[PDB]
């Protein structure tokens, strides 16, 4: 009954980190999907037509 | 049955099981904030 007792004491503060942890990842991850929809209409404004073309006579990289 | 740690046990053996039913979830959700910030 010691093993059993001490399985317990330790989830009596386990099930705190686990609900913070939750409503940490939930509100990143509406954030997430929010930032890559507004740089994706400054991307499309400047891919705007026409352009020109070239060619690359080097990549220095 | 008489025993009364039997009790005290079956209360941390429902958080045990809101422990499986969070991993999944939190596992799930880790890996798109990964993703995404590859993508940002």
């Amino acid at each position: 009954t010691q093993e059993l007792q001490t399985r317990a004491k330790l989830l009596d503060n386990e099930i705190r980190i686990f609900r913070s942890e939750l409503q940490r990842l939930s509100h990143e991850n509406n954030v997430m999907l929010e930032k890559i929809k507004d740089n994706k209409e400054k991307i499309k404004n400047n891919r705007q037509l026409p352009y020109l073309v070239a060619n690359v006579v080097e990549v220095m990289d | 049955e008489q025993e009364a740690h039997n009790k005290a046990l079956n209360q941390f053996k429902r958080k045990l099981l809101e422990h499986r039913r969070y991993d999944d979830q939190l596992k799930q959700r880790r890996q798109n904030i990964r993703d995404l910030e590859k993508l940002y």
